[PDB]
RNA sequence: CCGAUAACGAACGAGACUCUGGCAUGCUAACUAGUUACGCGACCCCCGAGCGGUCGGCGUCCCCCAACUUCUUAGAGGGACAAGUGGCGUUCAGCCACCCGAGAUUGAGCAAUAACAGGUCUGUGAUGCCCUUAGAUGUCCGGGGCUGCACGCGCGCUACACUGACUGGCUCAGCGUGUGCCUACCCUACGCCGGCAGGCGCGGGUAACCCGUUGAACCCCAUUCGUGAUGGGGAUCGGGGAUUGCAAUUAUUCCCCAUGAACGAGGAAUUCCCAGUAAGUGCGGGUCAUAAGCUUGCGUUGAUUAAGUCCCUGCCCUUUGUACACACCGCC
């Protein structure tokens, strides 16, 4: 109800688009660059921005405020980035500040609806080649 | 407010020489005058200072004759010189537009004139070759055959 | 006179098949009688314990 | 409840602020608005004609979320896609005067001040009545 | 396509649109042979008019159906 | 596919297998920490291939014969 | 080209090398070309550890 | 309670057949808030099957080199089509869109090369991954194929496709096909 | 043809056809076909695959 | 590789190797990278929130005047091996499926014994021979040409459209360049003038310090258009204005106003391709006094099918035939 210094920073990253979660002990808010991500851009994708908190409902996170820090790739990676450091960041305060055996079992529910909540996607990109215009695809050759 | 078509409708009307379609928009449809694009319609309705949202069949004539002594006097109606088509022009040095089939006699004059001096665009238009330098040893076959 | 359509259950896959690979044959037998076992050449991915449909059973695959 | 201009959505409020910078006749204009174009890669004039007043309103917010912005700051904002008809496409900066003509205009309606480096930044009493249009609009669009 | 409206087509749209499921410009326009841009023109007058109701509001599309039944 | 391994890692793993046999063990990485220091082996890479096949051959030979 | 490439190369082994390789390429008393190899000891032609151990000339 | 673009549970579709309920990606654990998920389901064979079948529409739409990484165009444009399927049918949007492919899932085909010295055209039957994808790649094209030059909205278009083929009235595109597909097949059968 | 037979159990007859091959066309024809030197010291018949 | 095995033990190539991708809140540290916290502010608020909210406002190496490296940077290391389970398999080599895991096939670079009379003397002060050598085939300067068009072919770019175009608003990258021995040519913030292309004056940067927090495009959100060769397409063509150069015509490039051609998805044929891939889409670098429809890289968005087969087409091995060995472009 009182306690200073209790607070972590997680990140989570997908495709050169880095965000860090700031999170601390609050009243339940959530704000993204300084913005509700209610107030996101792409608002066909902010069903999954509010993803994460209908998870493991507003009441867990109800006792918690994080601000969020994103930077980098595109607009749906950044949505990507920022569910997933959500997640990392919310299990990563748990499992600091209280037990984790309440932690297990919503830890099960986040990677059961989705590996990449936790997990950030490894694939990045491919070099291009010198035989074509593309990582794989080759120019158009032909002998007449 | 969205009704049926007036009663002060014409379905094809002519203005000038040449007839207009009043089903277009205003703007859009006048550009089919010989020598109005659609950035001169729009700052011309503008500068006549009436709707834009409507038909050209909704055009009553006062509108009509107010658009086209502003499209036929340019310069005396604070229009840009640079928004015109024969700027600082090589017979009168005068600023103007030309519309309809005075710019089909303006563009035949400058390509006659270019004949009569004997010059290599000239000889390229008479030729019927391109004249701004671009290649024709590939392109272009379709005009001679 | 038309045969009644009807599924059967992928026993295991035999291989590939129809000059190209782009044939499977598979022994497949019907859960109405789980008896009697066909083999039939198939047209897609096809792995061992999902069912597919046969539209005639007395029909038998070849090879190719 | 304080709400800041952030906190709403970025249509609403640019076209709530530029209804206000219309009823504030203070904005100064210049009289070539229903001729230039606003970009060189754009094909045509706006269809609004009270686009100055939609683009003040878009740089009163620019600026206030990060100033020191010049007039190549505006024009890199603002450029957009160039067809370049037959050539591919590329990415062309915007018309600088209308830049400068919509900075100085809100310089002289006084929300706005030049820095001690380049480019210019709020005045306390500009996102002063920008977070009133933000509460009011907030309002509006909440209840 | 018809530009604008007419005798029959006016009061038609009027004494029909809002008595089937389905009311979008392509729709409409289709069916009442009307441009599409008058399709729009005359569907947000429905929609004032109240003799109908909004679903979507969308910048590709915009979709109205008939008021419930009650 | 594609997990064959080479007759330089084969030959290694047999030979250390028969010299080093009981401090050996069926675990990889009790395997791969005594293979550091019983021989050079300069790469981690060619290090812990080589840890893999004696594990795999160490739960062989606990239940019958080999090669080696 | 034999006898000084054969002296070379006893040189070069006796010395102490692992191999070495001269290769010898042109015209000599025809027009035709011709390339004659002598290669002895051991030789690697792929991968990082040829840079540091196979010299060049 | 998953609630499918704020709506639409799919705590009540069921599939008739289990040929395809199997392959189906509706139910529950299945169940997505959004269309859009990069869970890499090309990574290996018979990924796809787990995969949402709406993912697979989303997928499926963005076709032929002018629209091909709009997958957020997509997913309003399925939006769109699932608003109008509800305001003119009522059920729900999922089990007309499962009964749809049902319905136009091509259970034989023929393999052309039946003789390789001359074409024979083999009747062989269709593997149920194949049968679902045949049927949503048919549905998707016919689609495209009545959006193309008219007034018409591509919503609108895939919208009243998707209900034809679900009704199975020989007026939808797919099942024009699907329908001829087995009518080979029953020839050279 | 067993559908549509009208008696009840009808075994289909065979052909009975002893083809001669010169062996120029045996060869093109794949009816036999080159075989290594102790190959051709075989004179048993090739395996059928019947089971 | 394992296995039968007159072979056993080896060597090159492959593999192994180097770089690059993804994980380590473990370590090593950072005012040319910062992050939290603290303090000044400016604004929203007073209904009251008040340890309320925004700040790319300012400071806490201004040096005594907070810590810390999660975020960025890059070194040292570690980590993944078919390791675990199950199944198949001679039960060998291995194969498939699954748990846990950052990862269960990241891409490249390198690359044998040899041959192709393959291309290069127009890369070289590498060069054999031949030619020219003063009316020069040496060398400099002025002009033209390398573009020239009844036509055939190839590589590409723009499109034929509403899954769109225009207009306005919202808005997120990463490679990487940047002032010159010769060599006169740099990247550019900001203010003002001009509608634009542009011009002027103050600066910054030899560079994680400035450009630059690289406010990119596509995308997204509203408006208009409305199936019309239309508001698609921007070919051709007139007029005018600026930049670069000594020189812009045979138009160098760029800007504005004009006109608006074929094209309504393309015959037989033919190419490229399996995961951050195809594809869309912009940005660098090179070429540059002037400049990209090319190329080289980068980044954003982002899929369908398949995890197989010799059917076509090629290539390799084994067998076979040979009067060839200059090796079939042979012999005769
Ligand atoms: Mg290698
Ligand atoms: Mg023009």
């Amino acid at each position: 109800s009182k306690g200073p210094l209790q607070s972590v920073q997680v990140f989570g990253r997908k495709k050169t688009a880095t965000a860090v979660a700031h999170c601390k002990r609050g009243n339940g808010l959530i704000k993204v660059n300084g913005r509700p991500l209610e107030m996101i851009e792409p608002r066909t994708l902010q069903y999954k921005l509010l993803e994460p908190v209908l998870l493991l409902g507003k009441e867990r996170f109800a006792g918690v405020d994080i601000r969020v820090r994103v930077k980098g790739g595109g607009h749906v990676a950044q949505i990507y980035a920022i569910r997933q450091s959500i997640s990392k960041a919310l299990v990563a305060y748990y499992q600091k500040y209280v037990d984790e055996a309440s932690k297990k079992e919503i830890k099960d529910i986040l990677i059961q609806y989705d590996r990449t909540l936790l997990v950030a996607d490894p694939r990045r990109c491919e070099s291009k080649k010198f035989g074509g215009p593309g990582a794989r695809a080759r120019y158009q050759k032909s002998y007449r | 407010m969205s009704l049926v078509i007036p009663e002060k409708f014409q379905h094809i009307l002519r203005v000038l020489n040449t007839n207009i379609d009043g089903r277009r928009k205003i703007a859009f449809a006048i550009t089919a005058i010989k020598g109005v694009g659609r950035r001169y319609a729009h700052v011309v309705l503008r500068k006549a200072d009436i709707d834009l949202t409507k038909r050209a069949g909704e055009l009553t004539e006062d509108e009509v004759e107010r658009v086209i002594t502003i499209m036929q006097n340019p310069r005396q109606y604070k229009i840009p010189d640079w928004f015109l088509n024969r700027q600082k022009d090589v017979k009168d040095g005068k600023y103007s537009q030309v519309l309809a089939n005075g710019l089909d006699n303006k563009l035949r004059e400058d390509l006659e004139r270019l004949k009569k001096i004997r010059a290599h665009r000239g000889l390229r238009h008479f030729w019927g070759l391109r004249v701004r330098g671009q290649h024709t040893k590939t392109t272009g076959r379709r005009g001679r055959t | 006179r038309v045969q009644p359509i009807k599924l059967a259950r992928v026993t295991k896959v035999l291989g590939r098949t129809g000059s190209q690979g782009q044939c499977t044959q598979v022994r497949v037998e019907f859960m109405d009688d789980t008896s009697r076992s066909i083999i039939r050449n198939v047209k897609g991915p096809v792995r061992e314990g999902d069912v597919l449909t046969l539209l005639e059973s007395e029909r038998e695959a070849r090879r190719l | 409840p304080g709400v800041t201009v952030k906190d709403v959505n970025q249509q609403e409020f640019v076209r709530a602020l530029a209804a206000f910078l219309k009823k504030s006749g203070k904005l100064k204009v210049p009289e070539w608005v229903d001729t230039v174009k606003l970009a060189k890669h754009k094909e045509l004039a706006p269809y609004d004609e009270n686009w100055f007043y939609t683009r003040a309103a878009s740089t009163a917010r620019h600026l206030y979320l990060r100033g020191g912005a010049g007039v190549g700051s505006m024009t890199k904002i603002y450029g957009g896609r160039q067809r370049n008809g037959v050539m591919p496409s590329h990415f062309s900066r915007g018309s600088k005067s209308v830049a400068r003509r919509v900075l100085q205009a809100l310089e002289g309606l006084k929300m706005v001040e030049k820095d001690q480096d380049g480019g210019r930044k709020l005045t306390p009493q500009g996102q002063r009545d920008l977070d009133r249009i933000a509460g009011q609009v907030a309002a509006a669009n909440k209840k | 396509n018809l530009v604008l409206f007419d005798k029959a087509t006016y009061d038609k749209l009027c004494k029909e649109v809002p008595n089937y499921k389905l009311i979008t410009p392509a729709v409409v326009s289709e069916r009442l042979k009307i441009r599409g841009s008058l399709a729009r023109a005359a569907l947000q007058e429905l929609l004032s008019k109240g003799l109908i109701k909004l679903v979507s509001k969308h910048r590709a599309q915009v979709i109205y159906t008939r008021n419930t039944k009650g | 596919m594609g997990r064959v391994r080479t007759k330089t890692v084969k030959k290694a793993a047999r030979v250390i297998i028969e010299k080093y046999y009981t401090r050996l063990g069926n675990d990889f990485h009790t395997n791969k920490r005594v293979c550091e220091e019983i021989a050079i082996i300069p790469s981690k890479k060619l290090r812990n291939k080589i840890a893999g096949y004696v594990t795999h051959l160490m739960k062989r030979i606990q239940r019958g014969p080999v090669r080696g | 080209v034999r006898r000084a490439c054969y002296g070379v190369l006893r040189f070069i082994m006796e010395s102490g090398a692992k191999g070495c390789e001269v290769v010898v390429s042109g015209k000599l008393r025809g027009q035709r070309a011709k390339s004659m190899k002598f290669v002895d000891g051991l030789m690697i032609h792929s991968g990082d550890p040829v840079n540091y151990y196979v010299d060049t000339a | 309670d998953i609630k499918l673009f704020g709506k639409w549970s799919t705590d009540d579709v069921q599939i008739n057949d289990i040929s395809l309920q199997d392959y189906i990606a509706v139910k529950e654990k299945y169940a997505k808030y959004l269309p859009h998920s990069a869970g890499r389901y090309a990574a290996k064979r018979f990924r796809k099957a787990q995969c949402p079948i709406v993912e697979r529409l989303t997928n499926s739409m963005m076709m032929h080199g002018r629209n091909n990484g709009k997958k957020l165009m997509t997913v309003r444009i399925v939006k769109h089509a699932f608003e109008i399927i509800h305001l003119l049918t009522g059920e729900n949007p999922l089990q007309v869109l499962v009964n749809a492919i049902i319905n136009s899932g091509p259970r034989e085909d023929s393999t052309r090369i039946g003789r390789a010295g001359t074409v024979r055209r083999q009747a062989v039957d269709v593997s149920p991954l194949r049968r679902v994808n045949q049927a949503i790649w048919l549905l998707c094209t016919g689609a495209r194929e009545a959006a193309f030059r008219n007034i018409k909205t591509i919503a609108e278009c895939l919208a009243d496709e998707l209900i034809n083929a679900a009704k199975g009235s020989s007026n939808s595109y797919a099942i024009k096909k699907k329908d001829e597909l087995e009518r080979v097949a029953k020839s050279n059968r | 043809i067993s559908e549509a037979s009208v008696f009840d159990a009808y075994v289909l007859p065979k052909l009975y056809v002893k083809l001669h091959y010169c062996v120029s066309c045996a060869i093109h024809s794949k009816v036999v076909r080159n075989r290594s030197r102790e190959a051709r010291k075989d004179r048993t018949p090739p395996p059928r695959f019947r089971p």
